[PDB]
C-alpha cells in the first residue's frame, strides 16, 4: 500500500493533497465499500474495506485520513512448557496453570461432521504446529483485548477537526498500522499506530522466548514512542509499506526487511523532483508509480559498472546499455499483450541467477528457498497484490553496495569472487536465456506483460461470488486496489475540499434472481484501468444535486 | 423526527445516511451495505468465523479449523459487552439495519434474493454485533496485523550455526535478517526525531 501526502510548502493550486493506495489484491465485488454518513456527529464521505463501521479512507470537510499497514513487531511467540501427567495444563511462574479450551464443531455440506478442540494460554492461542509432548506454542499479539477497540477507534477518529483529537483517536487503534492526517489549512501527519510491547532486556523480537514466566512482556510501551511527526521540513509525507523511521525495527518475518532498497524511494523522487506539485501532478505519481521497474534502480550501477570495459560486440554489455536507455517505466504494446521493452524479464532472469549464485548459495538447504524469488514471479491471473524487491534481492543490495552498506557481510555471498565475475556470469546466463525464446535481436523481443484480475474469490480463497463473475484486466499496475485524493482549500473551486476515488468493478454487487446484474455492477471497471476518477461528494448541496434516488424509512429502536 | 432514515444515493449508487442518533445512522450504512453486498457480507462472515463448510463442503475443512484456531469467540464477545450504548448503539444498529434488508429479501425471494443464494444452495440469516465485528477482526487484524515467523526463524539461526560456528552463524543471521539498517529509506527524517529503543540481536533468551 501506498501513500503521498502533501503539505503546504510542496502544494500547488492547494494548501494539501493526500493520495491513497491501498493494496489488498484484487476481487469482484470490489473489496471496499463507498458509504457517507451524516448525522450523530458524524458528516463523513469515503470508502472502507468490507463496510466496516469506520472508512479507513476518506474526510469529514476539515481533516482528511488514511492508511497503510505498518508492519511493525507487534507478535512474538511463547514457548510454553508441558507435562504427560498434566494434560491441558502448562508451568508458569512456577504453578500448573489449566490452559483455556473450548469445543467446536465444523459441520459440511454433504459430509459428515468434524469436531475438534481449541486451547489457549495466558500468552495467546496455542499454534497446531511445532507440538511436541514437552512443548506447545502460544501466538501473543500486542493487540490482544483490543480488536474491538481498534475498530471504535477507527470510527471515531472521522469526527476529529485537528491534530489534537485526531491522535487522540489514533492512540486507540491498536493494531500495526500507519495513519496519515490532512486539513483544510494545509497541515499534514502521520503516525505509525498500535500497540507495542515492552519487553525485558535482552529479548530478542525475531526468535521465541520461554512461556514460563520470566520472559513475559512488562507491559506495552505508551504512545509517545509511536513514531510521529507533525508539518515535517521535508513537506510531504510519503509511505510504501517502509520504515517509519530512523532505528525503527520491522516485523519479524523472515521475509520482510526494511534496507537500503525500498520501494519507497521511488515516490520520493518523484516528489522531490519539482518544488511544488498540483492535484493533478499528485494523482499522476499513481500511475508512474504503478509502472516503474522496482530492481532497474537498485542494480543498473553493479550492471554497469560490471560491463564498464567490455567490446561494444558483448551481448552481455547490450544488455546492459539497453537498461541504461530505459526508464524502467513499463508500457503495454499496441497488442494489449507484451511490454514495449524488455527490461523487466531481463532483470527478471538476471536477478534470479545472481540470486542462485549468492544468497541461495551461502544459505542451507532448504531455507536456502527462501532467498531465490527474484520478486517478478506470477500466474497467468497475474500478481495477487503489489509488487515489491524480493527479500534476496534486498540482501543483495547490502552486499554489492560494498562499504556504502552498514551492513556487516559476515559472509561473502560471492564466495571469493569478484562481484565483476558473478555479475557477468548471471548476464551470460540472461543472454542464453533469453535470446532462445525471443531470438538474437534485442530490438524486436515482445516480452508478455503482466495482467490483472479481480477474483471472485476473497483473499481467505472462498467464492464471494460465482466464477465467472472474475474480471480481467490486460495491464497489471502496481497501485491500491482502491485510490482516493482529497485536496484541500483548492484555489480553482469553491468549496474549501474537492475529493475523488474508484471503487472497481461497482459500488454494487447485486445480481436479482433472473440475472439481471445491478445498474452499478461495473460502472467502476473501465474508470479503474484508466487511471480515472469520480467525485466523492460530501455537502446536503453537493449530494442533492447528483442525487439518482432516494429513500427513506421510520423506525424505532 | 428522530425515527426517520434518509438514504441518498449519487450517480455512481454511493449512498449517503442522513440520521439523528447513532443507532438510526448505522442502521441505514447496515440497510445499504445489505442491498449493495449481501452475498459478499454472507461469505465474509463465513470466511472470519470458520463456518464455509456448512455450505461449500470438505474442500473447505481445514480452513474452517484453521479459522477457528486463530481467535477466542468469547473474548470478542466480552469485548462488545463492555461497551458503552453509544459504542454499542454502532454495532447493534449496523446489524439492525442488515436485518430489515435480510427480513425483506426472505420475505420475497423471487425478486430480491441475490442470485447468488440460489446458485449456492443456501438462504441469508440475520446478523448480530458480534458478526460485525469479526469482519473487522477476521480480515483486519488477522489478514494485516497477525505476522510472525518467529519459528522458523529460530530454525534458520540453528542451521546457520550449524553450517557456520556459533558466533559466525549469529553474525550471519543478523546479515539476513537484521533488526535495523540504518541506511532504510524513512517516512520520517532523521532531522525530526528517531526512535529512542535498542533491542538485542545475540538471541540472550537462550
Ligand atoms: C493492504 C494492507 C497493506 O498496506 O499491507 C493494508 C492494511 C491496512 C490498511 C491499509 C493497507
Ligand atoms: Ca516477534
Amino acid at each position: 500500500s501506498n501513500m503521498w501526502v502533501i503539505g503546504k510548502s510542496k502544494a500547488q493550486d492547494a494548501k494539501a493533497i493526500m493520495v491513497n493506495g491501498p493494496q489488498f489484491g484484487w476481487y469482484a465485488p470490489a473489496y471496499t465499500y463507498g458509504i457517507g454518513l451524516h448525522g450523530a456527529g458524524y458528516d463523513v464521505t469515503g470508502n472502507t474495506p468490507f463496510a466496516y463501521p469506520g472508512l479507513v479512507f476518506g474526510h469529514n470537510g476539515v481533516i482528511s485520513w488514511g492508511s497503510t499497514a505498518g508492519f511493525g513487531d507487534d507478535v512474538d511467540i511463547f514457548a510454553e512448557r508441558l507435562s504427560a501427567e498434566k494434560p491441558g495444563y502448562y508451568l508458569h511462574n512456577g504453578k500448573w496453570v489449566k490452559m483455556l479450551s473450548r469445543e467446536e464443531t465444523i459441520t459440511v455440506k454433504n459430509g459428515q461432521a468434524e469436531t475438534f478442540t481449541v486451547w489457549r494460554t495466558v500468552h495467546g492461542n496455542i499454534l497446531q504446529t511445532d507440538q511436541t509432548t514437552q512443548t506447545a506454542y502460544a501466538k501473543s499479539r500486542a493487540w490482544d483485548g483490543k480488536e474491538v477497540a481498534s475498530l471504535l477507534a477507527w470510527t471515531h477518529q472521522m469526527k476529529a477537526k485537528n491534530w489534537q483529537e485526531w491522535t487522540q483517536q489514533a492512540a486507540k487503534q491498536a493494531l500495526t498500522i500507519n495513519w496519515y492526517y490532512a486539513d483544510v489549512n494545509g497541515n499534514i501527519g502521520y503516525v505509525h499506530t498500535g500497540a507495542y510491547p515492552d519487553r525485558q532486556s535482552g529479548h530478542d523480537p525475531r526468535l521465541p522466548v520461554p512461556g514460563t514466566g520470566k520472559w513475559d512482556w512488562k507491559g506495552l510501551l505508551p504512545f509517545e514512542m509511536n513514531p510521529k511527526v507533525y508539518n515535517p521540513q521535508s513537506g510531504y509525507i510519503a509511505n510504501w509499506n517502509n520504515s517509519p523511521q530512523k532505528d525503527y525495527p520491522a516485523s519479524d518475518l523472515f521475509a520482510f526487511l526494511w534496507g537500503g532498497a525500498d520501494r519507497v524511494t521511488e515516490i520520493d523522487r518523484l516528489l522531490e523532483q519539482k518544488p511544488r506539485l498540483t492535484a493533478d501532478q499528485a494523482w499522476d505519481v499513481i500511475r508512474q508509480t504503478s509502472r516503474q521497474d522496482l530492481n532497474l534502480r537498485l542494480f543498473l550501477p553493479t550492471l554497469q559498472a560490471a560491463t564498464s570495459g567490455l567490446t561494444q560486440s558483448d551481448p552481455r554489455r547490450q544488455l546492459v546499455e539497453t537498461l541504461t536507455r530505459w526508464d524502467g517505466i513499463n508500457l503495454l504494446n499496441d497488442d494489449g499483450k507484451t511490454w514495449q521493452q524488455p527490461g523487466s524479464a531481463i532483470l527478471n532472469v538476471w536477478l534470479t541467477s545472481m540470486l542462485k549464485r549468492t544468497v541461495v548459495a551461502a544459505v542451507p538447504m532448504p531455507f536456502d528457498k527462501w532467498y531465490s524469488a527474484s520478486g517478478y514471479e506470477t500466474t497467468q491471473d497475474g500478481p495477487t497484490g503489489s509488487l515489491n524487491i524480493s527479500v534476496g534481492a534486498k540482501i543483495l543490495y547490502e552486499a554489492v553496495q560494498g562499504d556504502k552498506s552498514p551492513i556487516p557481510q559476515a559472509v561473502d555471498l560471492f564466495a571469493g569472487k569478484p562481484q565483476q565475475e558473478v555479475v557477468l556470469a548471471a548476464l551470460e546466463d540472461t543472454w542464453e536465456t533469453l535470446s532462445k525464446r525471443y531470438g538474437n535481436n534485442v530490438s524486436n523481443w515482445k516480452t508478455p506483460a503482466m495482467a490483472l484480475t479481480f477474483r471472485a474469490n476473497n483473499f481467505f480463497g472462498v467464492p464471494q461470488a460465482a466464477a465467472e463473475e472474475t474480471r480481467h484486466q490486460a495491464e497489471y499496475q502496481n497501485r491500491g486496489t482502491e485510490n482516493d485524493m482529497i485536496v484541500f482549500s483548492p484555489t480553482t473551486s469553491d468549496r474549501p475540499v474537492l475529493a475523488w476515488d474508484v471503487v472497481a468493478p461497482g459500488q454494487s454487487g447485486f445480481i436479482a434472481p433472473d440475472g439481471t446484474v445491478d445498474k452499478h455492477y461495473e460502472d467502476q471497471l473501465k474508470m479503474y484501468e484508466n487511471f480515472g476518477r469520480k467525485s466523492l461528494w460530501l455537502t446536503k448541496q453537493d449530494v442533492e444535486a447528483h442525487k439518482e434516488s432516494q429513500e427513506v424509512l421510520h423506525v424505532q429502536r | 423526527s428522530s425515527s426517520e432514515i434518509k438514504i441518498v444515493r449519487d450517480e455512481y449508487g454511493m449512498p449517503h445516511i442522513y440520521a439523528n442518533d447513532t443507532w438510526h445512522l448505522f442502521y441505514g450504512y447496515g440497510y445499504v451495505v445489505a442491498q449493495d453486498r449481501l452475498f459478499q457480507m454472507e461469505m465474509a462472515r463465513r470466511s472470519t468465523q470458520g463456518t464455509v463448510a456448512e455450505v461449500l463442503g470438505k474442500d473447505f475443512v481445514k480452513f474452517d479449523k484453521d479459522i477457528r484456531r486463530n481467535y477466542w469467540p468469547d473474548a470478542i464477545r466480552a469485548q462488545i459487552a463492555a461497551l458503552s450504548p453509544e459504542d454499542m448503539s454502532i454495532l447493534q444498529g449496523y446489524a439492525d439495519g442488515m436485518n430489515a434488508w435480510i427480513d425483506k429479501v426472505n420475505t420475497n425471494p423471487e425478486t430480491l434474493l441475490p442470485k447468488q443464494f440460489n446458485t449456492f444452495g443456501f438462504t441469508p440469516k440475520r446478523w448480530e454485533p458480534f458478526d460485525v465485528a469479526m469482519i473487522f477482526v477476521g480480515t483486519m487484524a488477522n489478514r494485516f496485523s497477525d505476522s510472525t515467523s518467529e519459528i522458523d526463524n529460530l530454525a534458520l539461526l540453528t542451521a546457520l550455526k550449524d553450517k557456520y560456528g556459533v558466533s559466525q552463524g549469529m553474525a550471519v543471521f543478523n546479515q539476513l535478517k537484521w533488526l535495523v539498517n540504518p541506511s532504510a529509506p524513512t517516512t520520517i527524517a532523521v532531522q525530526e526525531s528517531n526512535y529512542p529503543l535498542k533491542f538485542n540481536q545475540q538471541n540472550s533468551q537462550t
